[PDB]
């Protein structure tokens, strides 16, 4: 595949600093500023229950795979204009590979 | 003899293109070392640095400000209000060596402007011409405000900086960026979720979170929320005072208004004590990295 | 029916300031990903990508050439046999997603240009207007030069690409960038010390290094140096052929003459098979990342 | 000093995959396209014992310490123009923090 495989051990440290504050991981995770990230790979956009999404997030209805994710994580407002997720965006492809590597197993 | 007169004279043969070079260098290094302070970046500390420098201004005798840009030693960085700023100076001097023609004050102010815009903030017009001064021009300690006061203190303090009620609620929105450090100030934690993205979260979190007084490990009191957030007593005073509270709610419902007023306020803050000649160039609105394709 | 006519059609609402953004994104990604291929960079693989997609051109029926940009289709490349270029493509499609308005042909032509200028190379004028044409047009391979041949083969091959002796010695200067991967081509090793810097070291090594015909683990013969450098027989043929040997020594003495010639040649190679309407603007000359403060 | 140091391991690759083609690390090492790099700290702007050297670098005649020479590898043509040092380079502080550490030790 086009993306590479990174390290979940340095992909989790990247999550605990940059994602964990807005997103949880494990089953039945509490909804924070952002929704719970579990089973995100294989489901459409903004389809997790009990959360209030902006229109634009649901409208694109893209199916989160390991590649289009890295596109959204490098520029969250560019991939989905009007999103209420406030994030600077990852500019290092390593950081994108390492995180998704972790997200793949963390979100099984 | 009249208060100190500080005239803004541009460096020899310098223009708009020359300064974006520095802007680009700052904005890039801002991206490069993104591991600093648990991946918050040098964003907030550069903004705070610009505030602390400009915060030494006194409108009565026109001392301090960002003009002189002349202090290498705010009584050494350990105990008073300036702890943590030394990381900001270490961010700047490698950029100062490749641009030795730029002044300290300009590099201090521009670095503040660069961080705001790069953190997806508003466009803040920046001007050049700040000139460095010698030792006897050095501002000292006790110029900047203490964290645990009330709305009466903030009001009377910012008067010295020529800032009204609306102009301080705007500037205090910058406290949505970064976090307090116990090793530094004596307070611990963020007051928001997005510490490296310029928003109006400061005002929303202020009146939408449940705050309770609590003592940190430095035995100082502060307002904590159950979401893990925190607010300095000076910050919480902005909803205690009615005149402040009306503006807080306003910026809460309108971020576009907050951005507009922050820019005027921030620019004014970084330009206090400066006398710009009329043959001086118009303010600079720099292009971000995202605009240049990055 | 006449040979095909490929007419340059500029992307809509797009000017110099647009492709400069793309250029920058390419050049910054070059600098962000430096760990590729034992710290060489994506520089070499991007220069080859442009060469490879412009190299399938055939002046007799005007088939192939960079205009098409049809190479994203799988039928085009066998992969392997042209192996190594799958990394060149995996480098570009996120940039293709950041700019979905640019055509494929325009992209990995610009990438080939961006790579050179960032690798300390000469400034090469580039143009827009190449359009994707996968329908009915997918250039079959076997149109590309074999490695195990000689000066007669090279000369007769490049005439098909409309290139005379001077041009092909200049374009062979690019084989100072990168290295041969035994897993990809069947040959192993670099032909220079600077693999990510565009110089004239190529012509220097041919005339100043001693070469021995040696087999590799892939059983193919090659010319190997004492310093660890190597050459393809097609490259080594340039000092064997007297007419080629003359031009080789010139770029070895004068690097600036080579920079002017490579620019003229490499651009021509990229624009081969394209008829630019006279209403089309003058070729862009992109500023590098260095001269933008970055 | 104001410039930190890195681990003594990772960038040993950054001397062999990056600086090996020119610079040698041992005592009285054989000269290549670059001079024998040893004792470099405390020595001059191109001593280059038994190796061809353009005037363009001993121009400065400045010692090579940790501080003054941190702009040396960022952009060679910038700090000493008209030279023959041609290399790709590195733009992150970590790699510069690293390689010095091995040529602060193995170059003693
Ligand atoms: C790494 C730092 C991050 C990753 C990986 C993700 N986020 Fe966020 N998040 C936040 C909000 C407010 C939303 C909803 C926005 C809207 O609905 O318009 C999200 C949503 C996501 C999604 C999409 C999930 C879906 O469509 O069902 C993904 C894939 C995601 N997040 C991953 C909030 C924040 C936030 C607040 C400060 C931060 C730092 C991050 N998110 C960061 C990451
Ligand atoms: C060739 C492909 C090189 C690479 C890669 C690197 N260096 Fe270099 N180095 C090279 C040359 C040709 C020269 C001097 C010759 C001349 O005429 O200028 C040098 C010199 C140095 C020096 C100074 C030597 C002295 O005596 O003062 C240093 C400190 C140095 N090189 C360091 C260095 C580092 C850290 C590199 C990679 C990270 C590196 N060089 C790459 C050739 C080449
Ligand atoms: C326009 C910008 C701005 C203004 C005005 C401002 N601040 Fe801040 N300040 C910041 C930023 C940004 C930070 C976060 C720094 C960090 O995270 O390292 C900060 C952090 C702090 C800290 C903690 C620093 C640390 O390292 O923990 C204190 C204390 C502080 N400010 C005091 C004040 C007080 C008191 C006022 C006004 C009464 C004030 N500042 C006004 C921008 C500002
Ligand atoms: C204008 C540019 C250009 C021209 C013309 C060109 N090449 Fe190359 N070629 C490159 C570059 C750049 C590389 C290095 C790629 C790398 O390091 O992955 C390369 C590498 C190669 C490789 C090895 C690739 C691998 O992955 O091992 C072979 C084989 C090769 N070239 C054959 C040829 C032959 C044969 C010719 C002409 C007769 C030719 N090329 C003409 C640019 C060019
Ligand atoms: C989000 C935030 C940032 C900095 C400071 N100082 C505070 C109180 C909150
Ligand atoms: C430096 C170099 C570049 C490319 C190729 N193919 C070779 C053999 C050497």
């Amino acid at each position: 595949t086009e993306f590479k495989a990174g390290s979940a051990k340095k992909g989790a440290t990247l999550f605990k600093t940059r994602c964990l504050q807005c997103h949880t991981v494990e089953k039945g995770g509490p909804h924070k500023v952002g929704p719970n990230l579990h089973g995100i790979f294989g489901r459409h956009s903004g389809q997790a229950e009990g959360y209030s999404y902006t229109d634009a997030n649901i409208k694109k209805n893209v199916l989160w795979d390991e590649n289009n994710m890295s596109e959204y994580l490098t520029n969250p407002k560019k991939y989905i204009p009007g999103t209420k997720m406030a994030f600077g965006g990852l500019k290092k492809e390593k950081d994108r590979n390492d995180l998704i590597t972790y997200l793949k197993k963390a979100c099984e | 003899t009249t208060p100190l007169v500080h005239v803004a004279s541009v460096e020899k043969g310098r223009s708009y293109e020359d300064f974006q070079k520095v802007y680009n260098a700052i904005a890039l290094k801002l991206r490069e070392d993104d591991e600093y302070d648990n991946y918050i970046g040098y964003g907030p500390v550069l903004v705070r640095l610009a505030w602390h420098i400009s915060g030494t201004w006194d409108k009565h005798d026109n001392t301090g400000g960002s003009y002189g840009g002349t202090y290498r030693f705010k009584k050494e960085f350990n105990d008073p209000s300036n702890a943590g700023l030394q990381n900001g100076f270490k961010f700047l001097e490698p950029i100062h060596k490749e641009f030795p023609w730029i002044s300290s004050g300009d590099l201090f102010s521009l670095g503040g402007v660069t961080a705001v815009q790069e953190m997806q903030g508003p466009k803040i017009p920046w001007r050049c011409g700040r000139v460095d001064t010698p030792e006897d021009t050095t501002p000292d300690n006790g110029r900047l405000p203490d964290a645990d006061k009330d709305a009466g203190y903030v009001r009377t303090f910012f008067q010295r900086l020529n800032m009204n009620d609306r102009e301080v609620v705007a500037l205090m929105g910058a406290h949505a960026l970064g976090k307090t450090h116990l090793k530094n100030s004596g307070y611990e934690g963020p007051g928001g979720a997005a510490n490296n993205v310029f928003t109006n979260e400061f005002y929303l979190n202020l009146l939408n979170e449940d705050w309770k007084l609590e003592k940190n490990d430095a035995n100082n009191e502060q307002w904590d929320s159950k979401s893990g957030y925190m607010m300095l007593p000076t910050d919480y005073s902005l909803i205690q005072d009615p005149k402040y509270l009306s503006i807080v709610k306003e910026y809460a419902n309108d971020q576009d208004k907050f951005f507009k007023d922050f820019s005027k306020a921030f620019e004014k803050l970084l330009e206090n004590g400066i006398t710009f000649p009329k043959d001086a160039p118009s303010p600079f609105i720099f292009k971000t990295l995202e605009e240049q394709g990055l």
